[PDB]
């Protein structure tokens, strides 16, 4: 359990799946990511450890076109951003 | 579930 | 005498006494003296004036330093009185009555209970306010005369507001004997823990350890084994970069009992506070904790705090990469796994898995970590902490949980189940029946990751088939609706 605020922009990635509050336990983060990426189906049915995110909201926090969900310290760096620090 | 398989598995770096 | 046995005359009577009891040849007679010290002590509280008030207790501070007028002042009673006098606002009777009242706490028993029965207690805490180092040296000795030894008089002081007076007199002055005293109250003062959270809610580990040149060897470690036991409370507050660097840095002093505390304080201060953790990370302690590991060896009182630091240290923040890197480029991934070996007791070996599960978040730690003989070590006490909890029904043995050494290496297997060579060691040590039997384990913390190596193991299809013929089709089914989220989602997952 670790209390910290994420930056408007992934904010409202959170607001528009189901969320309402702003101190995350950093897991829902994760948690209404892992709907948010699982309800529009931004993924490849034939590999799904990608995740076309081009034309949409989530390719505006972490820039790239697309990424792998394997890529963990890759995805772990574009979370710290969108979320406050010192 | 081959992605939810390996997102969850992201989530593992933080438990 | 009959003097003193009659308010203008007191003023002449007491003055002449305060000569006579200044030379020790001629002060033989006046101590051993009945009704002349009866007279005084009344007549001081029951006083408006101020040179009646001083020349009163004027005298008790003479009277008090033969084992006669000690005697003569409690027979008569006047250390109930001399604490209502703590309160005057004449700095002349403050050092007429606190002077005497430190003469009664040194040779004369019935005195410290008497003090506290008439409450100088919540009075000279009241009097740790001023700036005469003088006074403030005398009372705070008398504090420690009072505290030591004795249980009802530590929380008289924590109420009193006294916490946080003693650690401002830290953070203020530098005069050692007002800081050495100071800290031999703030000791007797933390040994329970009742009177421990108002300390460092008052900013005080960070002015403790407000002392890292002096050479007063008797008060660093005055303040090192404060710090030791206070760490309960630091683990949510902040603002202690200046501690830290201190710390971190007197982890390579000649003295072993400073290696013992300085890592103590680290470990209970990095549990779970996101920057603190990431500070020593900032000030190159990632690497010094390491070089203490390798100065212990078989010292588990080190080797312990300086694990259970380096596990808080390689997880969970984003400096935590370099963490993980870091503890293998000098030279740990040898000596780590070396500790699971005997004659490790288990709090360290419950603490040495949790790092190595941590240390294998990096992709490039996967082989050393395998080269260096990990896997079987792991189902090795893997397998003995199991057998151990079944043979209970279908608790403490040393300080662990035993049932935590079962989700401490079987967490350290599913992550290192990640690399497929390493699944080959996990499964070719015959480990599938082990985890498939440990899905009906009660406890949710334990189906998790053994239900999540399954599915690591399940994508070689190979591996696959085992488990299959395992009797594995309702352990990862009836798991399907877990309120523990993790439980379900690798269940699915090893189903299909
Ligand atoms: C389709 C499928 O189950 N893939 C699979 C993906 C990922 C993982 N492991 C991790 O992501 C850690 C196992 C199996």
């Amino acid at each position: 359990e670790t209390l910290v605020r994420p930056k408007p922009l992934l904010l409202k990635l959170l607001k528009s799946v189901g969320a309402q509050k702003d101190t995350y336990t950093m897991k829902e983060v994760l948690f209404y990511l892992g709907q948010y990426i699982m309800t529009k189906r931004l993924y490849d049915e034939k590999q799904q450890h990608i995740v076309y995110c081009s034309n949409d909201l989530l390719g505006d926090l972490f820039g790239v076109p697309s990424f792998s969900v394997k890529e963990h310290r890759k995805i772990y760096t574009m979370i710290y951003r969108n979320l406050v620090v010192v | 579930i081959c992605f939810q398989a390996a997102w969850m598995c992201l989530a593992d770096d933080w438990t | 005498t009959k003097l003193l046995n009659d308010q203008v005359v007191v003023n002449k009577a007491a003055v002449m006494v305060h000569q006579l009891s200044k030379k020790e040849a001629s002060r033989h007679a006046i101590m051993r003296s009945p009704q002349m010290v009866s007279a005084i002590v009344r007549t001081m509280q029951n006083t408006n004036d101020v040179e009646t008030a001083r020349c009163t207790a004027g005298t008790l501070h003479n009277l008090s330093h033969h084992r006669e007028g000690l005697l003569a002042i409690f027979k008569s009673g006047g250390i109930p009185a001399l604490v209502k006098m703590l309160g005057s606002p004449v700095d002349s009777v403050l050092f007429y009555a606190i002077t005497t009242l430190h003469n009664l706490l040194l040779h004369q028993e019935g005195a410290k209970m008497a003090v506290r029965l008439a409450g100088g207690l919540q009075k000279m805490v009241a009097l740790l306010n001023k700036t005469n180092v003088k006074f403030l040296a005398i009372t705070t000795d008398c504090l420690q005369i009072l505290a030591y030894g004795n249980q009802e008089s530590k929380l008289i002081i924590l109420a009193s507001g006294g916490p946080q007076a003693l650690v401002n007199i830290m953070r203020t002055y530098t005069y050692e004997k007002l800081l050495w005293t100071t800290s031999r109250v703030l000791k007797v003062l933390s040994v329970c823990s009742s009177n421990k959270p108002a300390i460092v809610e008052a900013g005080g580990m960070q002015a403790l350890g407000l002392h890292l040149t002096d050479p007063s060897q008797r008060l660093v470690q005055n303040c090192l084994w404060t710090l030791r036991n206070l760490s309960d409370a630091a683990t949510k507050q902040e603002g202690m970069e200046g501690l830290l660097g201190t710390l971190v840095q007197l982890l390579g002093s000649d003295d072993i009992n400073v290696v013992t505390c300085a890592a103590g304080i680290l470990s209970n201060l990095t549990c779970n506070n996101y920057k603190n953790k990431m500070m020593v990370c900032q000030v190159g302690g990632i690497e010094a904790l390491v070089r203490t590991v390798l100065r212990a060896g078989d010292r588990e009182d080190i080797t312990e705090p300086a694990i259970c630091a380096l596990r808080h240290l390689t997880s969970r923040h984003q400096e935590a990469e370099m963490a993980q890197n870091a503890v293998r480029l000098h030279y740990g991934l040898p000596v780590v796994v070396k500790l699971l070996h005997p004659p490790s007791h288990w709090p360290l070996i419950k603490a040495t898995v949790g790092l190595i599960r941590n240390l294998a978040l990096c992709p490039a730690n996967h082989a050393p970590l395998r080269e260096q003989g990990a896997i079987p070590r792991l189902v090795q006490l893997l397998v003995r902490a199991h057998q151990d909890t079944q043979r209970r029904t279908s608790q403490f043995v040393e300080g662990v949980r035993m049932e935590e050494i079962v989700e401490g290496c079987t967490g350290a297997l599913h992550i290192l189940a990640r690399d497929v060579h390493n699944r080959i060691v996990i499964r070719g040590l015959n480990t599938i029946p082990l985890f498939v039997q440990l899905l009906y384990s009660p406890i949710e913390n334990i189906q998790r990751v053994a239900a999540g190596v399954l599915c690591e193991l399940a994508q070689d299809k190979e591996a696959a088939e085992a488990i299959e013929a395992e009797g594995a089709t309702a352990p990862l089914t009836e798991l399907l609706h877990s309120r523990n989220e993790g439980v379900a989602t690798y269940a699915a997952a090893v189903l299909f």
